[PDB]
């Protein structure tokens, strides 16, 4: 598995692979606070 | 961790940090300045 | 408010898919003007425009992306910006002096602009190899060794409407004080662009008939009465035309040496050019 | 880059103009405040 | 008095381009090339050949069927008459189906054929897309062309498949018919509010508007430098000549700032493909995220207020 | 600082007015005579927009300049009843008109042609049809746009519909035409650019060959290196020349709804089959 | 020097700067005190 | 402070300077003229 | 002060006074044309 | 460049139309505070 | 401080803080000019 | 009137008469078609 | 003041003038139409 | 300037902390004026 680093720039997957990360955690979190139930800061009751 | 700078500029990834973290700054607090239970200028109770 | 699309009291999603864009876009903008700093960059700061007194460089806002290479068909990685062109540059004594000592005066040329590369008379430091097509013919040749391409897209039209697709040999060249130049003998094609680029003329008008000199075909105005117009430059400034260095082919440089010389006629060409109407 | 002296002599000029521009800044601030304190209480102004 | 860079004057005749060579596994190009006095005068003279391979043999396929499926519909609402279909050219067009059918398949003159025109359509401006794709590459080319394609791809299929999928009917997309698909674009603005208050529509039109006024910027600057054989851009952008710094002079005198001659197309394609994107994308957001816009923009605070003109109306049904 | 090249072409010459006066360089920008009063037009229309809109909401989106009631016709009006907004229109046409003229100083000293300044006079002029031309001929100058970057949005819903269905323009179908094909020809023109000078990693940069190879292989047709630019900047003029022409002709030339418009194709003899 | 004005030529441009400069205040405070006598610009407690 | 013009050109200051002064003393009379109480042509009473 | 002129070209100079001084002298005219008290041709009384 | 005789001579042109400009204006104004003076009064005009 | 012109361009710096205290400075102006108890043009009651 | 042949090309006169006398009669026919009296498909009564 | 002439080419100025004539007489013609007293064409009353 | 020794970095760090001790003690200080006009930290009532 170790030679996935020979085939992509090591960087490059970081780069890529964070900006997944970002995108994805904005996304989640944003879902969370459009439904009633996990929505944090709304402070909505179960 | 230090080898992190061997991939990624440590110049380059210190400003865009900074531009990151400003970003996340800013809509941070102004989620919580569109919310009612949170937003400390608007003061509403809680 | 209430209904599908509420993050919070305030917050939609709209609203935040429009944020999530501001942040693509300020990316996208600086991206873009990164791209636009890799030619002429970094600026030079001269020694008279900061209080220091020494010349120094400035890298603006982006500053400019690490250097690109672009590997060319012939075999060669070329990297942008060349550094040939900015050595040259940065080291040619130009034949102009500032019209003040401040920055952001004006040069005014001391010699001849026209020669000199003043302005816009100025070239860029280019290759001396001629282009090639992608099959390895001369890219600008002349119809003489371009044998393939003859004068006029429609024979029909060529023939019985000559006037709009002329053949414009043996046209007689006036410059811009109606000045008999010279005769066109040649027309020079790009074989990839499809196009005339230059028009071969004699100067029998000006000088000597054996003579050849290349007219830009954009600085041409070939009419309707066998007579091609130059408003670039006065017909006896056609003798100082820079020659080809071989009479059957034209370096990118050559090109920017002999198109250079006629821009420069817009300003140098005649007195009063430079001088504003009021 | 600039030497002491030519440092010095900017900072004169910038001292001479920065004090002028100051003091004619807290003179008209306090010409404004005595007209209309733009501080308001807590029932308004 | 000076030559305007506006048509060719002399013109040169050369043997047809049969193109760069492809690869050993292509279709051959068509055997028809021929050169255009008329066209010439404009730019390149010689029309065609074409290749077609696959993905453009099926696209056209898909598009002739999905042309003939509206050309037949819009024919026969004007009961066959060529004559009426003239006179009502404008204005007839294939129906999308009636709300009350949602999602599902409806009958043939209920929908049912609009959705086969729409489907075939699809699937040729899709392969249409690898189509390009595919040229691209087979020349060494980046695969730029396609993925601007692409873009316009996904607001055609935003505004006629991916909208009405997530509202739930077939009812909501555009109709195939000239002055109908204007209906549309209209009464969508009606139904939700003034679109004109959707951001990602104010977005659309900047870089729609900041297109034409890049093109204009170019295309203007490309002509004035024609003199130094400035629309010879591959040349200029690997061996800068004068025009492409005259040009980047020019622009930096005026505004403060310049591009490059490779730089100039970046603008220019980011301009051209965010105008569909965000296009795309508020497209998807009325109705789905937004019921009104206007009351979308009085509640961020963007709604101009208007004093007393007239007497306000009172709804009697309130 | 200049551009490693840019000195060699900061020459003397070119202007129309001021002459050596006003000719130099403030950092980047040419400055000339139609710099200065483009940069007086332009401080003095803004400051004066900024004025405007402390009388009413400092909100961007809500800032309005208004034009004065039509009841005022050609007349000027009290500042605060749209003489604001009359000022402003001849400090931004001044701002235009002088961009331009300095644009084509410009032009005159690195030896381009004129092609900018006058592709930029279309864009003045499709202005100049909105603010002065069609309120000149309706009788108005209060039927100009608003100067606000919410409120000229209502004006433009307002003007489409007074004529019911503004689609049926039929100058206005065309200049859409016009703005839709150049964006496309500008897609098609940066991502071919693109596409040859950044080719698949490992390949060169390609030729012209290439270029017109791949749009003979698209469509069967390239228009080449030079037709992209007149073709370019010709759906571009015509785009902003259609827009005066629709709006010019919606008021002046056409009070109907645009709709009604095509009566007369509707009753072309050879197709009226009835 | 930046500019190439001599350090006489920087006084002699700074005097007759500072010149105009008092003549074109002193007028504009004469003015001022014309446009005071008319109407005051400054309202007091309870308005105008 | 004579030295400001070792560092100004008096040529582009006073170019500067005079531009400030036209936009300064246009913007200060049409203000006035916007005022009720200031519009000295439109003659209101106080 | 004569030397204005040796800042300032005076052939230049005089070209821009006069373009000035039109747009100025046709401002004033016109803000006259739309006060009340000083249209003189639509002549309201004063 | 300009030397200190061709710049007087300048000046003697700009004196010459600038007496003669402020000279016909100052009349211009005189008549039109003889016609309808512009400063109004406490109750206007 | 005169060590800050060591660091930046002494004359570009004063050109920056004129163009920026002068947008300041018609900026908090044209603030009190929006307000109700600082118009001093309008002269509302404080 | 045969020297009109020997300027004007044989084949683009017949093509362009023969385009002419298509278009004119498809015109003339639709024209008919589009009258009430001369419809002879429609079969109306005079 | 024939020294004018030594600093003016005469057909610029004469350009010039005659522009400035042109344009000044149509406005001032026009602004007399838009009038209800000086309309002449309009047969105004007084 | 650019590039700068370990001396001259060593004396422009004390500097730039000097100058960021300064702006934020008048800052903090601004703060605590502010809080004596109006506090912004609401209690669970509200204000
Ligand atoms: C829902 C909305 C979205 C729906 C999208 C559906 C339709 C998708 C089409 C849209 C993309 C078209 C343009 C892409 C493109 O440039 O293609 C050229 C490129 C040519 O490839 P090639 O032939 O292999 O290139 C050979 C050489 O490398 C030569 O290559 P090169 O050097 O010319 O290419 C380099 C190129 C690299 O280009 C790319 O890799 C593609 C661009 C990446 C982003 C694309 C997303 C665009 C759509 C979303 C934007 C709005 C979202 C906002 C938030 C939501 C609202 O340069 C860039 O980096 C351009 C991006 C600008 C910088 C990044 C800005 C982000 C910073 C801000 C975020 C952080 C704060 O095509 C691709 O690389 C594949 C793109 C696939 C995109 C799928 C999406
Ligand atoms: C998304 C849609 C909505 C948003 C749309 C966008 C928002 C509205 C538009 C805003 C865009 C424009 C903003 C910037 C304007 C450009 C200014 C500029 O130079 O840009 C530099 C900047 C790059 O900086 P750089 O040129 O590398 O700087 C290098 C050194 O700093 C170079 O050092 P240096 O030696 O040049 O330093 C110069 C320094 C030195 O100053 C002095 O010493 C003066 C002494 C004289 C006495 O100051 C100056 O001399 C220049 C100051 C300005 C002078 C103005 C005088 C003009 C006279 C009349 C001409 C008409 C204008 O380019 C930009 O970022 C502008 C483009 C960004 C926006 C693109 C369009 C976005 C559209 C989205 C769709
Ligand atoms: C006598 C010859 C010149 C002159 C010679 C000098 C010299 C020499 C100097 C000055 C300096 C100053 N001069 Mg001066 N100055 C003159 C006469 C004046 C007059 C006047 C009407 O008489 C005024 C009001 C000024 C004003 C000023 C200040 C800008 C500055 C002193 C304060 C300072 O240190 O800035 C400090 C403020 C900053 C450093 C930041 C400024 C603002 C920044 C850019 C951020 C704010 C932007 C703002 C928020 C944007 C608005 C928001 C928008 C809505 C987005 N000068 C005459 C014309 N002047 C000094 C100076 O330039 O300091 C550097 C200086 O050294
Ligand atoms: C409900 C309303 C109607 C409608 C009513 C109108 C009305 C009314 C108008 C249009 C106009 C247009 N409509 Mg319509 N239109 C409708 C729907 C559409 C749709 C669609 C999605 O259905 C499209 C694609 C269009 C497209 C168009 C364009 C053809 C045209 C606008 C372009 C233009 O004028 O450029 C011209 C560009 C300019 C005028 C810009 C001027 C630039 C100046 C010279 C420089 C400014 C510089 C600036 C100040 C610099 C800023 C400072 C710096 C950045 C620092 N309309 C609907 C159906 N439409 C307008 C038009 O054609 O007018 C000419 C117009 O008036
Ligand atoms: C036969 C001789 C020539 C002639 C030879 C000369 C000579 C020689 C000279 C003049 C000069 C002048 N001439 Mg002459 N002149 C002639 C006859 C005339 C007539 C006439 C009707 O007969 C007029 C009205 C004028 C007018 C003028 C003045 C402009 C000027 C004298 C005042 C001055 O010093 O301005 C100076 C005032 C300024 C420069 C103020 C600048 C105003 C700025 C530009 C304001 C810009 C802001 C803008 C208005 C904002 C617009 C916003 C709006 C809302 C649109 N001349 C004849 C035709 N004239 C003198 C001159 O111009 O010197 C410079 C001069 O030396
Ligand atoms: C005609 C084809 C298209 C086109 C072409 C075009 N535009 C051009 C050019 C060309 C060829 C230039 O050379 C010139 C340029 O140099 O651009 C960088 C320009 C330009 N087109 C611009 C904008 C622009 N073009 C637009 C449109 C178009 N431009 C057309 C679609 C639009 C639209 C559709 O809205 C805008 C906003 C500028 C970036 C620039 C011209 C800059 C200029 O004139 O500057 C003068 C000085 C100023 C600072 C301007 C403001 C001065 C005013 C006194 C204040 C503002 C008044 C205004 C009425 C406010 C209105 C606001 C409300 C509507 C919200
Ligand atoms: C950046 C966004 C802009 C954009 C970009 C864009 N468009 C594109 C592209 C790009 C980058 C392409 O590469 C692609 C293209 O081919 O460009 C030339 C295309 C394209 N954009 C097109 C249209 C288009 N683009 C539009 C818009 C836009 N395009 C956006 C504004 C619009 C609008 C405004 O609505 C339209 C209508 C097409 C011309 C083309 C893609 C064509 C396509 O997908 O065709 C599919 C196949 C068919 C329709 C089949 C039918 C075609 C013929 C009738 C078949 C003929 C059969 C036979 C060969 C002959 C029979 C007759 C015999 C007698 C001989
Ligand atoms: C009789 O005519 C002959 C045969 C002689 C030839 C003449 C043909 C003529 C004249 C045709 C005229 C055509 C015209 C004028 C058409 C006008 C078309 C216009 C203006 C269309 C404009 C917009 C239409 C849009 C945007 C349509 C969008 C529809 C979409 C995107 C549909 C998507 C559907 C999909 C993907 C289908 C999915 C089906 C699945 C499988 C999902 O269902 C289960
Ligand atoms: C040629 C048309 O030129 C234009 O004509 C129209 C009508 O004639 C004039 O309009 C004029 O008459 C209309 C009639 O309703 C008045 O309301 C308007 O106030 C008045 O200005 C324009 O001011 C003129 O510029
Ligand atoms: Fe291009
Ligand atoms: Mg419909």
């Amino acid at each position: 598995m170790w030679r996935l680093w020979k085939l992509y720039d090591p960087r490059r997957v970081l780069i890529g692979i964070f900006s997944w990360l970002a995108v994805l955690a904005l996304v989640i979190h944003f879902i969370l606070l459009s439904t009633d139930r996990f929505n944090w800061v709304g402070g909505a009751a179960v | 961790m230090w080898r992190m700078w061997k991939i990624l500029d440590y110049r380059r990834t210190v400003v865009l940090a900074h531009v990151g973290m400003a970003v996340l700054a800013l809509l941070i607090h102004f989620i919580l300045l569109s919310t009612e239970n949170f937003n400390w200028l608007q003061g509403n109770p809680y | 408010m209430e209904g599908t699309g509420a993050l919070t009291d305030y917050m939609n999603v709209a609203q935040m898919t429009l944020y999530a864009f501001w942040l693509f876009l300020a990316g996208l903008i600086v991206y873009l003007r990164m791209e636009d700093k890799r030619e002429g960059y970094p600026l030079q700061a001269e020694a008279n425009e900061n209080c220091n007194r020494t010349p120094e460089k400035k890298l603006g806002f982006p500053a400019p992306p690490s250097p690109k290479v672009f590997k060319l068909a012939d075999g060669r990685s070329i990297q942008v910006p060349r550094a040939e062109k900015t050595d040259y540059e940065l080291n040619t004594q130009l034949r102009a002096e500032p019209t003040a000592p401040w920055d952001g005066a004006p040069l005014e040329p001391t010699g001849n602009p026209m020669v000199d590369g003043l302005g816009p008379a100025a070239w860029a430091k280019r290759e001396d190899e001629p282009e090639v097509t992608h099959g390895g013919k001369q890219k600008i040749c002349p119809l003489r060794v371009a044998t393939e391409f003859e004068v006029g897209m429609s024979r029909d039209v060529a023939r019985f409407w000559p006037e709009i697709d002329p053949d414009p040999r043996g046209y007689q060249v006036l410059g811009c004080d109606g000045k008999v130049a010279g005769k066109i003998v040649d027309i020079w094609v790009d074989r990839g662009e499809l196009r005339p680029m230059y028009l071969e003329m004699d100067l029998s008008g000006v000088g000597s008939s054996g003579d050849r000199v290349l007219l830009p075909i954009n600085f041409a105005r070939v009419g309707y009465d066998s007579k091609v117009r130059v408003n670039a430059i006065t017909g006896q400034q056609f003798t100082d035309v820079p020659r080809l260095r071989e009479a059957d082919r034209i370096s990118p440089q050559e090109e920017d040496f002999i198109t250079g010389y006629f821009g420069g006629g817009v300003l140098y060409a005649v007195p009063g050019r430079t001088e504003p109407f009021l | 880059n600039v030497s002491d002296e030519e440092a010095k002599e900017f900072h004169a000029m910038f001292s001479q103009a920065f004090t002028v521009y100051i003091g004619v800044a807290v003179v008209a601030h306090i010409l404004a405040w005595a007209w209309r304190p733009w501080i308001p209480g807590d029932e308004g102004f | 008095a000076e030559y305007q860079n506006i048509f060719t004057r002399v013109q040169v005749r050369g043997p047809t381009d049969p193109g760069v060579e492809l690869p050993a596994a292509d279709w051959p190009r068509t055997k028809g090339a021929t050169h255009s006095w008329l066209l010439g005068k404009i730019g390149d003279a010689q029309v065609g050949p074409i290749y077609l391979g696959t993905t453009g043999v099926m696209s056209i396929l898909f598009g002739i069927v999905s042309i003939v499926i509206i050309g037949m519909n819009m024919l026969a609402s004007v009961d066959w008459s060529p004559l009426e279909f003239i006179r009502q050219f404008f204005w007839v067009a294939l129906e999308p189906p009636p709300p009350e059918y949602g999602l599902s398949l409806p009958p043939l003159n209920d929908g049912g054929w609009w959705l086969i025109a729409g489907f075939t359509l699809t699937l040729s401006v899709l392969l249409w897309f690898a189509r390009t794709y595919n040229r691209a590459r087979a020349l060494g080319l980046g695969t730029h062309v396609a993925w601007a394609f692409a873009a316009a791809i996904f607001l055609f299929l935003a505004i006629g498949f991916i909208w009405p999928v997530l509202m739930g009917s077939w009812a909501k997309s555009v109709p195939f018919g000239i002055f109908p698909h204007l209906d549309w674009t209209t009464a969508f603005s009606l139904r939700y509010g003034n679109l004109y208050y959707n951001p990602f529509h104010m977005l659309s039109i900047v870089f729609l508007f900041g297109s034409a006024l890049l093109f204009a910027m170019h295309g203007a600057t490309i002509l004035a430098a024609g003199r130094y054989n400035a629309e010879r851009e591959i040349e200029q952008i690997t061996d800068r000549g004068t025009a492409a710094e005259r040009s980047a002079l020019f622009w930096r005198w005026t505004m403060g700032f310049n591009a490059t001659m490779e730089s100039i197309h970046r603008w220019g394609y980011w301009f051209a493909i965010l105008c569909v994107i965000t296009g795309g994308i508020g497209i998807l957001l009325t109705g789905t995220v937004v019921e009104n816009w206007y009351l979308w923009g009085v509640h961020h605070g963007i709604a101009p207020e208007y004093p007393e003109f007239f007497t306000p109306a009172v709804d009697p049904a309130a | 600082a200049m551009l490693d090249f840019e000195k060699k072409y900061r020459v003397r010459g070119g202007t129309l007015l001021g002459g050596d006066l006003f000719d130099f360089w403030i950092g980047p920008f040419y400055v000339g005579i139609f710099g200065v009063l483009t940069a007086i037009f332009a401080v003095l229309g803004t400051v004066l927009i900024i004025y405007g809109a402390s009388q009413d909401t400092f909100n961007l989106w809500q800032i309005s300049i208004a034009p004065p009631d039509l009841s005022y016709g050609l007349a000027l009006a009290p500042m605060m009843e749209g003489g604001l907004w009359q000022i402003i229109t001849v400090c931004a046409l001044g701002a235009f008109i002088t961009w331009a003229l300095r644009q084509a100083e410009i032009s005159k000293k690195l030896g381009m042609g004129y092609h900018v300044p006058v592709a930029f006079a279309v864009a003045i002029l499709a202005y100049a049809t909105l603010v002065v031309f069609r309120p000149l001929l309706m009788g108005a100058w209060g039927h100009g746009f608003p100067y606000g970057i919410l409120s000229h949005l209502d004006w433009v819903s307002n003007v489409g519909y007074q004529y019911l269905h503004f689609h049926y323009n039929p100058a206005h179908m065309l200049a859409v035409t016009f703005f839709f094909t150049t964006t496309l020809a500008l897609a098609l023109h940066g991502g071919l650019i693109l596409s040859v000078t950044n080719p698949k990693k490992g390949e060169p940069v390609k030729t012209a060959e290439h270029e017109n190879t791949f749009f003979r292989d698209v469509i069967g047709y390239s228009i080449g290196s030079l037709g992209i630019h007149r073709l370019g900047l010709f759906l571009a003029l015509n785009a902003g020349f259609w827009s005066a022409v629709c709006i010019i002709i919606s008021g002046p030339f056409w009070t109907r709804g645009w709709p009604e418009w095509w009566n007369w194709w509707l009753n072309v003899p050879i197709w009226s089959w009835g | 020097s930046l500019t190439g004005l001599s350090d006489e030529e920087a006084k002699e441009f700074h005097s007759i700067f500072m010149q105009s400069f008092l003549i074109f205040t002193a007028v504009a405070v004469v003015a001022h005190f014309l446009a005071w006598a008319w109407r005051p610009w400054i309202p007091g407690a309870e308005g105008y």
